[PDB]
This record gives C-alpha cells, structure tokens and sequence, in this order.
C-alpha cells in the first residue's frame, strides 16, 4: 500500500451498523486529514473495520473509560 | 477535526480505507430505529 | 494463554506520565477484572504501554473522537 | 462502571501487562503542576 502524509486517513468511510460484540478490541487512530477513526478487529479472521467514533456504543464506551 | 498537531502514524500507515456495515457518519448516540423492515 | 474469568487483564497498572507524542495509536480493551485500559504502541520499536484511560491527553482524545 | 460482557479473547488474551512511566491513577484532565523540585 503506497501512502503519504498529504492525504492520509485510516479510512475515508467509517462503519456504523457494525456490532459491538463482534469486535475483539478498539484501535483508534488520528490522521491529519481525517478527524478520528476507530478500527476494530472483528472476531475470527475476517478483517478489521473502521467504526465511527461517534457511534452509540462507542459514545458510551469512550465516556465510561474517561471517568464515569 | 481540528488541524492540531497529532501524533505520527508510524506502523499504521493508510491513507484511504473503505467502509461497509452501512458506512454512515455523525453521532448516533440517540436514535430510535427499532428494527423496521418495511 | 489461558484467560477465562479468574484473571484476565491487559495491564497491571496504568501509566500516567507517558507521552502523547511518543505513541502511534491507542488500543483499548476491557477485561472482566479490569475497568478500562488503553494500550498504546510506542514509536518505532520499543513496546506497547498501558495508558490511563483517564489521562489528560486521553480525556480530550476521547472527547474529540466522541464529537467535541 | 460495571463489567458488562466483554469481547472474546482471541487476538488479545493478557492477564499481565505494563505499568511504568510513573504509573498513577484518576483523570489527569486537570493538573496544575507548578514546579515539583525541592
């Protein structure tokens, strides 16, 4: 995969109807071109997909880890 | 969102990954889509 | 490595005086024994360290990714 | 808050891990460190 920093995002499009329980963990990356993207490693060996950091289950996830 | 000095993407390179699962955007924290297939 | 329910934790303790600029990304996991742990991969090749999910830069990191 | 059902340990098991870099606890969102050296 040829890459550069001029136009770099881990995903241009992030996934929203993806299951919370179907992930093994969250991997979050902040690229210069795109705000914030979370990438989850899906169960078994399917692949790893980008989850919207603004998704519902992510919202509660971040918040709870932060303090509450 | 802001052009703030973030970290450097060392191991994780990327530039434009794709999306599935109805790849959508904007906080979906409160939405009431109660399984409606019609 | 056997991790059932008795003892599964991705970290021992969470690191606080660790640099935001020295990490490549965040990897978050929740084990049954431990609340929330973010583990970050240090730049180049050192190892991966556990970051307090409640660290300053993490707080705002979660916040920015959340929406704000 | 409470421990909800978690993700199956496939890629990541771990019952051990790191804990250095002056390992501390609680939100450090607000720190007012005014020269700690005496």
């Amino acid at each position: 995969k040829p890459v550069s920093l001029s136009y770099r995002c881990p995903c241009r499009f992030f996934e929203s109807h993806v299951a919370r329980a179907n992930v093994k963990h969250l991997k979050i990356l902040n690229t210069p071109n795109c705000a914030c993207q979370i990438v989850a490693r899906l169960k078994n060996n399917n692949r790893q997909v980008c989850i919207d950091p603004k998704l519902k289950w992510i919202q509660e996830y971040l918040e709870k880890c932060l303090n509450k | 969102m802001e052009g703030i000095s973030i970290y450097t993407s060392d191991n994780y390179t990327e530039e434009m990954g794709s999306g599935d699962y109805d790849s959508m955007k904007e906080p979906a924290f409160r939405e009431e889509n109660a399984n409606f297939n019609k």
